DNA sequence: ACTAGTAAAAGTACTTGAGCTTGAT
RNA sequence: CAUAAAGACCAGGC
DNA sequence: ATCAAGCTCAAGTACTTAAGCCTGGTCTATACTAGT
């Protein structure tokens, strides 16, 4: 978290029951990045908001956000010890608890799609196949390139 | 609770799955009808469905009540992790969330979990279509080059390149498939 | 995928388009004639007449002791029924081989089966030869247990561990209890249209539809189930055409073909017409036998070298003419 | 050269000296210039390596096999894999019957298999005792001796170093005339190729030992059904290549 | 040469190769470019079902 | 996308 | 022949496909020649039964006059002349047609 | 055991009855519709170490126009039929003078045994079959067509008003099941009567060869 | 059922007949090593598959954070009120759905199903 | 040195391998 | 009028 | 009592096969050796 020794590309897996530990150093892998959550609420405070929203005369930025231990990269084989949280305001509070010991929590959770799947408006309310027939169209629309 | 008696020809799995389909398949029909019976008559879905120009049934269910629930091989969501679908949920869970019922419509919108399962739908629906032409496309070369001199001659009977008799007469009467109809005998059903 | 397993649409088309000789789910539906179609019981025990049963689908644990003398017994209760044997002990002619095999038996499937100990004990002996000797207990006991001995008439190489071992790991997989080999299991329902029921005209001249109970498998070996009894023999059929080919005849292809043909197109509640699927079922089977639609059945007919050339083996047909 | 990268004579600019130079402000860069054209590389999958597999394949004999594509920290021109596979149950024979499945491996540059018990003496290790506190860790457990009790009692005849040298290396591509020829070209495919990511150094072959103690030890595991199988389409189990 | 025609190989082994690698850039709209910058892919090939 | 005995 | 009907169709459909529709083909006629369906009619019925026999043999398939030439006559106009003979008969078109 | 086997006696014999009496020879009606107490009584209960041997179950036919023409079932032995067995029975039947033969074999033949049922063309035809084959009459089955074998005059004008040659005719091998049930040898024509739901009723013609 | 080595050369050892004393023997066919057996059996072949999952569960998987948790089943050796539960995820899913209980007080591990 | 020779199932078709029956003895 | 070869790979359209 | 001759059934090892039509793009002719 706060970079002693680690550089933050590494992976850490400890599966309980095989009772093993694997730690990877490897290139190619693919990963992205996570909120960390405490006992149950977020390390993501209002104080690191608010000089956040100054970067053109402050210094402070992802670098800083990442050595100061409330983001973290997540990959693929991690994402099986992980026990995400998909929203904050409404997963994390005192109600009918399905689960009470989150690990994570994600950004906003519609990072998950590309680039010419992020042109579409409002992509929840189509048919699936219509979004993969855009998805392949706005490759082919004349405009402006460059 | 280790109560549940299996059925003659199944496994624990197999009734376990068929009885929740049996509930859930059961109750996307009453939101369908629920959706059917309060259209109206100036609408134009309803309007389309009925004249036969463009639509179907479950569209209008689809688009208003419950969009349904998606199947990737011919069953419910799989556990692609170690006993999860998804890193959201808790493992070995087996509800009617965590698998695939998506109970939004597509005007109410979707949720994350869940325009993630219809995104694997629509692609092994997509799949199907773009796989299965070559196979047919095959079959079609196979039969045309096997049959294609096999013909009608001058005696009415219907032989091949070397003459070999196929038929005596064809179609086993002698008529053309261009003008007949559906007719009813009426002599065989009634009572003596 | 929608819909037991039975292949559709595209794939069993060309499993019948080809006579492709492992289709990759036969069947085989069974007609029952007498009190056997209408009670469920008697269906039951043709269902199990029918179905395979091999010995280590009704054992529990097999575990070789080392008894010297069977009036030892290490086992901790066996005494009492081979004191039973003490009374009056038979077959110590030569010797008395010590190396045991011992069987339990769980009597769910025992018992689901009608078997006992006594047509188990009866096949294991009388069918594999004299080599060995199998003891059992009375049905009063609540576990089955059997007791088996290699014979003493070749101990007045072949080291008995690694031979009691073998036929020990032969007698669970190749015994044979109950059924035909190639059939693994059969259903049992009664049906809901009216194309699997029994359609009777009646006294005053009505046509009736009767439930009736009928089996299914997963296997097909039709020449022993047609001789069976309590088997109609005159209604049963098969979907293998192959099998059909060999035990009905030729006329019998045509006319199965012709309905698997109709059965795959109306499935969807499609229709075509009927003048093409007996044109295609009529020269399919034309010459004698089937004439499979691929290069092995068209390429080895009396169609001149010019056609054959245009499908898929141009030059070894042209080097061959 | 990449474009917009350290090496390029655009890093580090700024909007006024990239519009200077007929350059565009937004062009994310990442691209050649080979013969005027621009060319981009696409990353390529691939399943990852150091990592042991196990699968199921439904065609022949082999039950389990396990795989461990080796590569020795990215040097290898080729790359070295071993397999450990596991023989079928409805082998027709009246002898197998009562013997069981026997454990195998498909060491790299020789083309038959070799029974594992030859490959871990020629390993030194020539009792059983210490050859089975490499294969399984604990000795309470009597369903996972049974399990590999046949591929010690076939490989009884073949128990000294040196003809398990000659064994393994008497089939290469082209064998030997002498034996010591056959022990050298044994020797040095038997701690040169077998498994490079351990160690490439002529010492210290018990860690070669212990990994392929390790790797056999997982396909008792996946063959008494006590873990499941590795998905090849699970997305953890690739790595991609960019330039 | 490698870079220039996609045979990711030699010249006189210019049909043992994985092609496909090394191919020019998408130049309609911006995110085409975008997209093909980046893009995954992988080895099976395109006529097995 | 609707059941399993519709379509996916 | 309403015997044989039960041995070629062994299940009991009745929906079986023939030429020219004959119910739309003597609705026609109805309307052709203005039939007023509440009158005592003009048609004799030893007309009916030799008219279906005089058309009846004017159906040939196999142009033949010798045996074996002239039984597939009779094996390939049977179903239709069944079905005609059915419906045309002389009760069923003096009452109901 | 022994209901078995004598049940599979009575209904081998039912069913040569039938085959016979469908090939054209004289056949009464009251082993016909025999029930099995009446074979139980009459031939023995137990044919285990009794009285049926598979001996004196032979049976010998006559033709109806013609009373030299007869044939004769055998029910062999032992399980496997070797060369020394056929030369037995072709040795009854040359003492004999008759012609066809039957052997119900039961379990299996030899391949020497049948190339010594072949060679024996011009005289001396025997037929080979199966007890596993002949439990069940394959000409009452729901799929299997009415067959009915043509005299001579009839394929001339089969041959003769379709202006046809002989090979332009559908064809059929003789090693069916079911021209080895009439017993059909190479240029003899089968009809075939089948109903049809196009026409009613269709007659087709197959050459054997 | 074990297994047997030898105390010279550590090789595997074998049953044996010997017709003397009516006595199995564990021979080596190394060595000329001799012992009596203490068991006298040699095999067991479970066909029902009943293993116990009881013995195969390890008290480490209460650290798991991916686990679902109860309130409602206390323990018995120590009373706490905490629990966590899951499935076989093992082979034999014959009739596996029950539904296997581990203590999460520390220093615990206790075990058990229902 | 410049420039021209230059080395994925799945059907069938063919081969070997083991064991049988039979005339000889 | 006449002449603009030809092969390999790749990205696309229905 | 074994001994070839001839034959049948089974398993092992290669060859052959995968929709139609249409429109744009870039690259390449061999790097290496003896005549001349
Ligand atoms: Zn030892
Ligand atoms: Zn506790």
């Amino acid at each position: 978290r706060q970079m002693d020794i680690i550089v933050s590309e590494v992976s850490m897996i400890r599966d309980i029951r095989e009772r093993e530990i694997r730690i990877y150093t490897d290139a190619g892998r693919i990963c992205r990045p996570l909120l960390i959550v405490e006992k149950q609420k977020l390390l993501l405070k209002k104080r690191h908001i608010d000089q956040l929203k100054e970067r053109e005369y402050n210094n402070y930025s992802w670098q800083d956000l990442v050595a100061s231990g409330v983001v973290e990269y997540i990959d693929t084989l991690e994402e099986e010890t992980v026990m995400l949280a998909m929203t904050p305001d409404d997963l994390q509070e005192k109600e009918v608890a399905y689960c009470s010991t989150y690990t994570h929590c994600e950004i906003h959770p519609s990072m998950i799609l590309g680039v010419c799947a992020s042109i579409i408006p409002f992509p929840d309310h189509n048919q699936s196949p219509r979004n993969t027939y855009q998805s392949a169209m706005g490759k082919q629309a004349m405009g402006v390139y460059i | 609770n280790n109560e549940l008696e299996p059925t003659p020809g199944n496994t624990l799995r197999q009734t376990f799955e068929n009885q929740v389909n049996r509930i859930l398949n059961d109750a996307r029909d009453k939101t369908g009808s629920s959706a059917q019976k309060s259209l109206s008559e100036y609408n134009n879905f309803k309007s389309m469905v009925v004249s036969g120009a463009k639509g179907s049934k479950i569209n209008i269910s689809q688009v208003i009540a419950v969009v349904g629930q998606q199947n990737v091989e011919g069953k419910r969501i799989p556990f692609g992790f170690k006993h999860r679908t998804l890193p959201h949920f808790i493992k070995d869970d087996y509800g009617p969330e965590s698998r695939g019922f998506v109970e939004n419509s597509y005007l109410a919108g979707l949720t994350p979990t869940e325009f993630f399962f219809h995104a694997m739908g629509g692609r092994e629906g997509l799949i199907d279509t773009a796989v299965k032409t070559a196979e047919t496309g095959y079959i079609q070369r196979r039969l045309i080059k096997s049959m294609e001199s096999v013909m009608v001659k001058y005696d009415a009977t219907v032989r091949n390149s070397i003459n070999q008799v196929v038929q005596l007469r064809y179609g086993e009467d002698g008529l053309a498939g261009e003008s007949v109809e559906f007719q009813n005998l009426a002599t065989l059903k009634p009572s003596n | 995928f929608h819909y037991k397993n039975v292949t559709l649409g595209v794939p069993r088309l060309k499993e019948l388009i080809n006579i492709s000789k492992k289709p990759k789910t036969p069947s085989l539906t069974v007609f029952l004639l007498g009190q056997s179609a209408r009670d469920a019981e008697r269906a039951k025990d043709i269902l199990c007449r029918l179905e395979h049963t091999t010995l280590r689908k009704v054992t529990a644990n097999t575990a070789i002791y080392y008894d010297p003398n069977p009036q030892s017994t290490v086992v901790a209760e066996d005494q009492e029924w081979v004191n039973v044997y003490y009374e009056m002990p038979d077959f110590d002619v030569a010797r008395i081989s010590p190396w045991l095999l011992r069987v339990e038996l769980d009597r769910k499937h025992m018992t689901d089966r009608k078997l006992t100990m006594e047509q188990i004990a009866e096949k294991i002996n009388a069918g594999f030869g004299d080599d060995l000797n199998c003891i059992f207990n009375d049905d009063n006991a609540e576990k089955l247990v059997l007791r088996i001995r290699i014979m003493n008439s070749d101990e007045n190489k072949m080291d008995d561990d690694v031979f009691l071992r073998c036929i020990e790991s032969n007698m669970l997989t190749d015994m044979t209890l109950q059924g035909i080999e190639q059939i693994s299991k059969v259903y049992m329902h009664l049906p809901q249209t009216d194309n699997k029921k029994k359609i009777i005209i009646t006294e005053d001249g009505e046509f009736k539809a009767l439930q009736e109970w009928i089996l299914e498998t997963d296997g097909v070996s039709l020449m022993r189930v047609l001789s069976e009894k309590d088997v109609d023999p005159v209604r049963t059929t098969s979907n293998d055409i192959v099998e059909i080919f060999t035990v009905l005849g030729i006329e019998a292809v045509r006319k199965a073909l012709e309905r698997e043909l109709y059965h795959v197109i109306s499935f969807d509640g499609s229709y075509v017409n009927y003048r093409h699927l007996a044109l295609l079922c009529d020269t399919m089977t034309c010459r004698g036998h089937l004439m499979a639609i691929t290069r092995h059945g068209v390429n080895r007919q009396d169609t001149g070298p010019l056609m054959k050339c245009s499908f898929e083996e141009t030059v070894d047909v042209l080097m061959e003419a | 050269i990449m474009l917009r990268s350290t090496y390029c004579l655009l890093n580090g600019l700024t909007d006024r000296d990239l519009c200077e130079l007929n350059e565009c402000p937004l062009d994310p860069g990442g691209y050649f210039i080979i013969n005027g054209s621009e060319k981009v590389l696409i990353a390529q999958e691939k399943m990852a390596t150091n990592t042991v597999y196990v699968f199921a394949k439904k065609d022949s004999k082999y039950a389990y096999t396990g795989e461990c594509r080796s590569c020795l920290e990215n040097s290898s021109r080729p790359t070295s894999t071993i397999w450990v596979s596991m023989l079928a149950r409805g082998g027709q024979g009246a002898k197998k019957s009562a013997i069981g499945q026997r454990i195998v491996a498909t060491l790299p540059y020789i083309k038959q298999e070799v029974p594992i018990i030859i490959v871990f003496r020629a390993l030194g290790f020539v009792s059983d005792r210490d050859i089975l506190e490499h294969i399984i860790y604990d000795f309470e457990d009597p369903e996972m001796m049974e399990m590999v009790k046949p591929s010690l009692d076939e490989a009884f005849v073949i128990q000294e170093q040196n003809v398990a040298l000659n064994f393994i290396g008497s089939r290469g591509a082209k064998p030997g005339v002498t034996k010591e020829k056959r022990i050298k070209y044994a020797k040095e495919v038997l701690q040169k190729e077998m498994l490079p990511h351990v160690g490439v150094s002529d010492f210290c072959e018990t860690k070669k030992a212990y990994f392929l103690g390790y790797m056999v030890h997982r396909l008792l595991l996946a063959a008494l059904g006590r873990r499941e199988l590795d998905d090849r389409d699970h997305y953890g189990n690739k790595r991609l290549d960019l330039a | 040469y490698s870079l220039a025609t996609g045979n990711w190989g030699d010249q006189k082994k210019a049909h043992q190769a994985r092609a496909g690698v090394s191919q020019v850039l998408n130049r309609l709209t911006f995110a085409s470019t975008l997209s093909h910058l980046r893009r995954l892919n992988s080895p099976i090939g395109r006529d097995g079902k | 996308i609707w059941g399993i005995g519709c379509n996916p | 022949d309403r015997e044989v009907l039960r041995v070629i169709f062994p299940t009991g459909d009745s929906k079986v496909v023939l030429p020219c529709n004959l119910l739309r083909m003597i609705w026609n006629a109805q309307k052709i020649f203005h039939i007023n369906p509440r009158l005592p009619s003009d048609l004799h019925p030893i007309k009916v039964v030799e008219g279906v026999k005089e058309l009846s043999k004017k159906l040939v398939i196999v142009n033949g006059d010798d045996p074996l030439s002239r039984q597939a006559q009779e094996n390939a106009t049977l179903l239709f002349n069944i079905h005609l003979r059915s419906t045309l008969c002389s009760r069923r078109m003096a009452e109901e047609f | 055991d022994d209901e078995e086997e004598t049940y599979r006696l009575w209904k081998i014999r039912k069913t040569i009855m039938q085959l016979c009496h469908d090939r054209g020879y004289l056949v009464t009606q009251d082993e016909l519709d025999q029930t099995l107490e009446e074979f139980k009584a009459q031939f023995g209960d137990k044919p285990s170490e009794g009285r049926p041997r598979r001996t004196d179950l032979t049976v010998l036919v006559a033709h109806n126009d013609d009373p030299t023409d007869q044939m004769f079932v055998f029910f062999p032995e032992e399980p496997k039929v070797g060369i020394k067995t056929i030369k037995v029975y072709c040795q009854r039947m040359q003492e004999e003078n008759i012609t066809r033969a039957l052997i119900v074999v039961q379990q299996g033949m030899t391949p020497s045994a049948k190339q010594s049922l072949v060679d024996m063309a011009p005289k001396y035809i025997l037929e080979q079959f199966l007890q596993q084959e002949l439990l069940i009459n394959i000409t009452e089955h729901e799929l299997v067509p009415e067959h009915v074998v043509m005299t001579k005059e009839e394929v001339t004008e089969l041959l003769a008003r379709y202006k046809l040659r002989e090979n332009q005719l559908p064809r059929i091998q003789a090693g069916d099941p079911v021209a080895r049930y009439f017993g059909i040898k190479r240029g003899q024509v089968v009809k075939i009567i089948r109903p049809s739901e196009t026409a009613g009723r269709y007659i087709t013609y197959r050459l054997v060869q | 059922v074990g297994i047997r080595f030898c105390q010279e050369c550590n090789n595997m050892l074998y049953p044996k007949e010997d017709k003397e004393n009516r006595i199995l023997l564990y021979a080596c066919r190394n060595c000329d090593y001799q012992q009596e057996a203490d068991n006298s059996c040699i095999y067991v072949n479970k066909i029902t598959h009943e293993v116990d999952e009881l013995t195969q569960i390890i008290a480490d998987v209460s650290q798991d954070p991916t686990l679902p948790r109860t309130e409602d089943h206390p323990c018995q050796k120590c009373g706490h009120k905490e629990a966590v539960f899951f499935q076989s995820h093992s082979a034999r899913a014959e009739d596996a759905m029950r539904l296997y209980y581990v203590c999460t007080a520390p220093h615990c591990g206790h075990r058990w199903t229902e």
